[PDB]
């Protein structure tokens, strides 16, 4: 009865949890009218940690909605499993973000901050037990960068207890859809440091990778790249709402991924993931998941997993599945793959193990991985945070809403000490 | 728990997907994405027929 | 990155005609403020229209 | 865009027996095929180990 | 009710207005008598319009424009014309004399006399909006109205509105066509609000539009009315990320903020590119590539300056229709490592991409072909010095032994403005140069 | 996947490209409006027509061929026949002067006018591409557009697409039948851009398809279109292999891996088998043994030179059709064993076969008779430098009096261009003595 | 347990391995839908030393199939049997080799080496007890002789103690078909003959003469060479597939017919083979097998036995026969024209009887020999290569991909070593 609330901060992190809320309303059986239509009694056992009981048998999702814009909200509004949400949830203004940290942080955005915490501490004063809070947000936008940096440090000023979470979609110099996305994501690396608990790094090329020359897709659009992160969210998240021999919460994820205060920055993976062609020849058993789990192309990050050592490793199973298997494939690959695992860790690997498969799935896996080959990513965006920064392109328009040449100084400083950080954990000795 | 650890367990199981429309296959087993174009055939051929007209 | 984005049927490029033209990276030079303290960036930066 | 779907999601026409990626395998197989021929094993020494 | 206000001033603004709101209209269903039938609509756009035309209540869709010509020749042509009855008879506006290719004229005597009540038909179209996201100002430097008394309107506007975005699409006088002899003195004095009462400058060039319809749309003999018809199709590409939906939809401030580096520089070149006749897109693809290349070919531009002598800033893509972001990714992924095309170094990433779903509309009678894919791009590129060059040397040949200054003097504009506007021109080209190298 | 880009430039370019043409639209089975109807493409896949043609927004089909000249009439003739809508119209890229025999204004004087033209078309079409196997230059070296122009646009692919392989296949002027008088000048001055330019060089002569299409297509007036269906049918078998399926399968990098021996040695003498008539089909049993021995025989070859002089350095058997790959084995170690064929000393295996499981197509109105199997014979001998030293003897009987040279001087070109042109001929056919001893 | 991991490099492996795992599913019982239809449990107890059991009844082949045209993969999946191959496996660029050894092996093989051996540690770390590694591919060309012996080396330097054998399908002077074939072949026996362990050295040349002359076959094409090559491949590891009397496997025959370890350069032979005509003239006896083997004209190298000298031979016969015979007709065999083998290797013949027989077929009988007239193929490509490497001929083509020719001289000087060798160890006496 841990009780999670929703944040959805900007366009991308609005779609993201459109397709969240679905693939979570069908493994627990609710239409998009609200009613629950499962037959297994263990779905509407722990449906309070995502759904408020409303009059009758709706269950509405316990999630706020953030925006400037309004064209995301009407589209998630107006679309298919649309009118599940409270409509008072949808919080928005009538400006625009423009692709402007200090638009998502200062100004404009700033105006929404009171609206948006009286609404979401009326979502957590409707919980009995609140574990902590979740935000689906992209780096380099607006209102996904500035806005959500805001709302995380007000709702970590407000509740410094609790288990924050983000899913964290940062910028890739391949994609490149906005030219002031390094600013953005720079400004707001720096926020996420210090104030989050843990931070579930997504990218779009290793998206489009994973959708490319994993599961073919011809064209997969946004809908496939939302679709994979909202199955590793209920894939995290699956030990809360149901049963298993082997449980784990956000906390323990937390714990035993994080050895150092400064290290949250984690390489997500889910994997039973084949193509068409593939699911005849594909047997899903324990060896096959842990394999498509720990391959490197199949992260969610621009990463190489083999271009750094793995701190820690977490590994969320769902089905009925032998634990010895479990433990020896998670073993194997350690032995097999030494090189790329910490040697001051000893066993570098936690187990979770749910007994609930997803709908349709008989088995399922979720990678958690804290590589130090996040640096890779924060030093492109650095880097390109500089090259434009030398000569001060585009800070006009970050200067002429109330921000001193100073924040941008001390991110670039506090994100480089990051990138030393992960490079000196990375290269330390064992003894 | 011999469904566990049946030597035919193999022999005995079904794949993921089987077919373009597996009632198994819905939003939470992602087996069935949207990006799959099994309609893109007949949309390409419509685009062609409708530039032709044009 | 090894990551690859894009499609399998790929067009083709000047990479694929001339050749791949990556050149190197030039070890830094000046830092970060002397670079910023250079005239025709910081006399622009400086300098603002009445609209903005 | 139109008011109304020219081709509507419902009304599709999947593929059926065995499904195969058109990324990777351009050709398609017209497939009532030609198995290949079985010579009839030995009536006496097909299948018999020394031991049985 | 993401609302933009149309200025269109002079004659070259109000037969682009003419051209553009027949698009608007044809395009949001708006018949010319003022009513939505149902058909001609987007599906699905119920309010959509709101942004260009607006409400009475009970039915009428009275435009976002304010047509204004001192002479009152176009104007009444507009009032006589098929959209007779779309336009509130306030909206468009005359004077009595026309400026006569004089900036003096337009900026300081007869164009002083009806700027306020256009600022006042402006400032009731502002106060009818609710969501004014800024103004699109059309206008030509050819001289006179559009250069003095779209100098004085929009000067008064950047005075008034403030943080209002003010678009300006202005047309340009060519390397070597003219039709007029002072185009270069009236295209000098008007720098300044150009320079300093301008969010965007976007630019084009009769010329150029004259070789692209002689290229692509294979009309031997093209004519004004097809160089507005593809402005209309500009501006409409532009707009269409605040009217229908789209992926990565642009509200203004947004491709402003992703296109202009420093506040001086905020004059970049406008390219729709899947420009062609029905005849030759019977033969091609007109698939994203190509029609990401065509922005990128250095004679599909709307200025004669070819910016393979300078160096992109900050390239806009504003796509519309069938336009899936794969495709646009591996076009962009070909544009980058294209050898001709030179980005700055201080901009690792310069795309700013935008998607929307809806493909474009067509005019019948038109002479662009029924696409259903389209690029928009807005680059900010070092290559318009080129044409700030030209414009500063035919000045210079004229000023230097002062011909028609007298006509410029004895109505107001004492001798040193000329001078000036030459030195914040000359400003203006060391700052493109400067940031060129 | 596979894609050739052809240009054919000059008349003679033009006439081969409308007869080549029209031998790939009956081998693919398009109509000559550009449709192909019930897409099977039997002997092959789906995508057979890649190589050629490009699918189009329409469902049409659009060759990936450029036709250039400097005269309007040949491409006039390509824009007004029956291949009308088949042809893309900017792939038709005409002048208004043509350069009238005159390698200087070929190269330096009208060249340069739609040089930049005809390497854009490249660019889109090259631009179009998914797997670019490389060009194919048509031309002449009688003169004019086939010499200067060809020589300018091979210099400008040269530098563009270093890469990419660029085979030619050049007219070259018979011992004694001729129809220009500065041809040999034109012919030394081209030979720069066939050595420095040119990766392969398919050099054929009318003569000797005259003499072909007199002894074994019994028609006693040949002409040029019966001549350009006879070379039409070398390039089909040479992409047979890229198109169709068969056992040995021989792309264009493997056919000049295996067939060139140095970077200057790169010009072979081609032949086909067989070459029969209608009524002479009845009375022999076409076969492997009969194709290869008619291959290899002093009469077949397209260049009017005897190959028995010289020495056989490497070979292309292309066979295409009833052809089994023992068949093949046997053909070859007859003529192995066959004495007039004498192989260089450095090179044991002087064969590489590429077997296709197509049979070459009849054209309606033609003179070659559907044949089970035929044969490309392509064969790098030391013997053309006969052919080569008639043309120095022919070009210095002329420069020793310096006739024709003030054209070339008042159109731009030095008078040293001659000097180093024949020095560097020299040279070339010295090369070949070298490598043959 | 003994699994083997079947690779294919180039269209001739490609080929010679379609035909291969026809002749194997043939064996097994699959059927081309890659169901097992079989008969007996004797096709089921051992299957997974070439397949994979997936989901039903279904069994994946542990093969890689590697070219670098994308023509290959057609010609490949236009065969029976073409279905059962998993498609991750087909890995395959977008180019082609051109005969050119240099291209397949330093310029674009080198692109695609990472996602082959991707692929093999894929089928290869799924293995309980992984036996050895087979490569089919043909010397000449440019895939085979490259890529083909560039996966030899990381295959071998990622497994030491693994099995490699190679079936190697040398060029010959009389097939001819490439001009290049000398320098593909020469430089190909050099990572030959240091990274395999078994190399079997068939030529085209009597591939023909065998199908050709005691097969008669009017057409003998290529479907029959790759049966015949197919059906020795089958016979080499019928004891490892099958229960028999005696059992020697892939590292019992490396032990047994390897003195030295550059002297691993086999010729296969394969001898239940008469024409349709000369059929009902038979006797079908075990003296008429081991005659038939040891008959000088059924090698399928063109290397005579007779101007040589047998180091060992092994010979493995497969059906229902007696162990006193076989003894009898393999040490005849020696007492007759024990000229012909080594002094001092003392009864250099090692016999391996199964006990089922390939369907349809009462006895077959597959004979290996280590002869020391490989030196014939290896002189008779060193008197070409000498020839065109004297005036440099099309050694620009080699020479513009960073090679030098100080590597065709290794190449040349190399195998000339391994000739020598050859004939020190067939000249030197027994004491
Ligand atoms: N593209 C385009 N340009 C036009 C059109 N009409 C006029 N122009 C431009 O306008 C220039 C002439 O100046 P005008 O715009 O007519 O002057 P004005 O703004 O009407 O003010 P006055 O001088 O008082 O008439 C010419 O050089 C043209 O380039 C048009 O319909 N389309
Ligand atoms: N085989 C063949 N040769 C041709 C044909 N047409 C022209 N030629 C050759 O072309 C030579 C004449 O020069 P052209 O090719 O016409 O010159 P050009 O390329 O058109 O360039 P200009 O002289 O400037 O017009 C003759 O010697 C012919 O050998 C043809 O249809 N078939
Ligand atoms: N995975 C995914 N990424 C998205 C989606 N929408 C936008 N993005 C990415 O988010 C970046 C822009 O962030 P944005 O959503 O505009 O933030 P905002 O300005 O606050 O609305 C772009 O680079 C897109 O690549 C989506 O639906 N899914
Ligand atoms: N036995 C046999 N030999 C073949 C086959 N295919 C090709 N070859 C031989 O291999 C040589 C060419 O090798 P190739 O296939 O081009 O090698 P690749 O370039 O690596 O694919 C030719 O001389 C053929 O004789 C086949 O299916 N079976
Ligand atoms: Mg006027
Ligand atoms: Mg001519």
């Amino acid at each position: 009865m841990r009780e999670i609330v929703h944040m959805q901060a900007g366009q991308c992190g609005n779609q993201i949890g459109a397709k969240f809320w679905e693939v979570i309303s069908d493994e627990h059986g609710i239409d998009p009218t609200g009613t629950y239509h499962g037959d297994s009694d263990l779905q509407l056992e722990r449906i309070n940690v995502y759904y408020n009981e409303a009059t009758g048998g709706k269950y509405v999702p316990r999630a706020v909605l953030v925006d400037l814009e309004p064209g995301t909200m009407d589209s998630v509004r107006s679309g298919p499993f649309g009118q599940i949400f409270r409509p008072d949830n949808f919080v928005f203004g009538q400006s625009g973000a423009g692709n402007n940290w200090a638009k998502g942080h200062y100004t404009e955005g700033a105006e929404l901050v009171d609206s948006v915490l009286d609404v979401v501490r009326k979502e957590a004063e409707s919980c009995d037990c609140l574990q902590g809070f979740q935000l689906t947000h992209s780096l380099g936008g607006g209102t996904g960068s500035g806005m959500g940096t805001l709302l995380i440090s007000k709702i970590r000023e407000e509740y410094p207890d609790r288990i924050m979470n983000t899913f964290s979609v940062v910028p890739s110099p391949k994609v490149s859809d906005t030219v002031v996305e390094p600013y953005n994501a720079t400004l707001s690396v720096h926020q996420l440091v210090e104030n989050t608990d843990e931070t579930y790094c997504i990218d779009n090329e290793a998206l489009y990778d994973i959708c490319f020359r994993t599961l073919k897709l011809t064209t997969p659009t946004y809908g496939d790249l939302n679709h994979l992160v909202s199955a590793t969210m209920s894939g995290v998240t699956t030990c809360l709402r149901f049963p298993g021999q082997l449980n784990a919460d956000l906390r323990k994820l937390a714990v035993n991924m994080v050895p150092f205060p400064r290290l949250h920055f984690f390489m997500p993976g889910f994997a039973p993931l084949t193509s068409r062609g593939s699911q005849q020849y594909r047997a899903l058993t324990v060896p096959e998941l842990t394999q498509q789990m720990f391959d490197a192309k199949n992260m969610m990050a621009a990463c190489d997993p083999r271009h750094g050592r793995y701190l820690t490793v977490a590994a969320i199973f769902r089905g009925r599945m032998s634990m010895k298997e479990v433990d020896e494939q998670m073993l194997n690959v350690q032995n097999k793959n030494s090189s790329y695992f910490v040697e001051w860790i000893p066993n570098n690997v936690k187990t979770a193990v749910c007994d609930i498969p997803p709908r349709g799935l008989k088995m399922s896996a979720t990678f958690i991985g804290n590589s130090t080959a996040i640096q890779e990513l924060f030093k492109r965006i650095s880097e390109q945070f500089t090259a434009m920064f030398r000569r001060k392109a585009f800070l006009h328009w970050y200067t002429g809403e109330g921000m001193d040449e100073m924040e941008f100084t001390e991110a670039e400083s506090n994100m480089n000490d990051l990138v030393s950080e992960y490079q000196q954990y990375q290269d330390a000795t064992a003894e | 728990e011999w469904d566990l650890y049946d030597p035919e367990a193999k022999k005995k199981d079904k794949p993921a997907r089987v077919s373009d429309d597996d009632p198994r296959c819905g939003p939470s087993s992602i087996q069935k994405f949207d990006g799959e174009d099994l309609g893109g055939k007949e949309r390409k051929k419509l685009m062609e027929e409708q530039m032709r007209e044009w | 990155s090894n990551r690859d984005p894009y499609p399998f049927e790929k067009l083709e490029n000047d990479t694929s005609f001339f050749g791949t033209n990556e050149t190197q990276k030039m070890p830094y030079g000046e830092p970060t403020h002397i670079a910023q303290t250079k005239d025709p960036w910081q006399r622009l930066n400086s300098t603002c229209t009445l609209a903005s | 865009g139109t008011k109304h779907n020219p081709l509507p999601k419902g009304a599709e026409i999947h593929q059926r027996a065995p499904m195969v990626d058109e990324m990777v395998f351009k050709t398609a197989i017209k497939e009532p095929a030609r198995w290949p021929e079985r010579f009839k094993r030995v009536p006496h020494a097909g299948m018999k180990t020394t031991m049985t | 009710m993401r609302e933009c206000i149309s200025i269109h001033v002079g004659q070259a603004g109000v037969q682009i207005g003419n051209a553009c709101w027949e698009l608007y209209c044809l395009e949001h269903g708006i018949q010319p008598d003022g009513q939505m039938p149902s058909d001609k609509t987007i599906g699905g756009g119920d309010d959509s319009f709101n942004t260009f035309f607006s409400e009475t209540g009970a039915g009428k869709h009275v435009p976002r424009a304010v047509f204004v010509d001192l002479e009152p020749t176009v104007v009444d042509e507009v009032r006589t014309g098929t959209y007779r009855q779309l336009f509130h008879p306030e909206q468009l506006i005359t004077g009595k004399e026309d400026a006569a290719n004089n900036y003096a004229r337009g900026h300081y005597t007869i164009g002083k006399e009806i700027v306020d009540l256009v600022l006042d038909r402006i400032r009731k179209l502002a106060d009818q909006c609710t969501g004014l996201q800024g103004f699109l100002i059309f206008h030509s430097f050819g001289g006179g109205t559009g250069s003095g008394f779209a100098s004085l309107l929009m000067e008064r506007l950047s005075v008034d509105y403030g943080k209002k975005s003010k678009l300006e699409f202005a047309i340009y006088p060519a390397p070597q066509i003219s039709t007029a002899v002072v185009e270069p003195y009236n295209t000098i004095l008007t720098t300044h609000t150009t320079l300093e009462h301008s969010d965007c400058a976007f630019m084009v060039d009769n010329e150029a539009i004259y070789d692209i319809c002689r290229r692509n749309l294979d009309i031997e003999r093209p004519t004004y009315t097809n160089l507005n018809r593809l402005i209309a199709q500009i501006v409409s590409s532009i707009t269409a990320s605040l009217r229908f939906d789209g992926a990565l939809n642009v509200d203004l401030t947004e491709f402003q903020t992703n296109l202009v580096p420093y506040p001086r520089i905020h004059f970049p070149l406008a390219t729709y590119a899947p420009v062609i006749s029905a005849e030759k897109a019977y033969h091609e693809q007109l698939s994203v590539a190509e029609i990401t290349n065509a922005c990128f070919e250095p004679a599909n531009q709307m200025v004669k300056c070819d910016p393979r002598h300078g160096k992109y800033m900050a390239c806009c893509m504003l796509y519309r229709g069938d336009v899936v972001p794969k495709d646009v990714n591996a076009a962009i992924a070909t544009i980058k490592t294209k050898r001709t095309i030179q980005f700055v170094d201080w901009c690792p990433t310069g795309f700013k991409v935008g998607i929307n779903y809806q493909p474009p509309t067509v005019v019948p009678g038109g002479d662009l072909a029924k696409v259903q894919r389209a690029v928009c791009m807005l680059s900010n590129t070092t290559a318009i010095a080129e044409a700030w060059a030209r414009l500063d040397h035919k000045f210079d040949l004229m000023y230097a032994k002062r011909a028609f200054v007298h006509w410029y003097v004895g109505e107001g504009m004492e001798e040193g403005e000329f001078s000036e506007a030459r030195e914040d021109l000359a400003a203006l080209e060391k700052d493109y140069e400067e940031v060129g190298v």
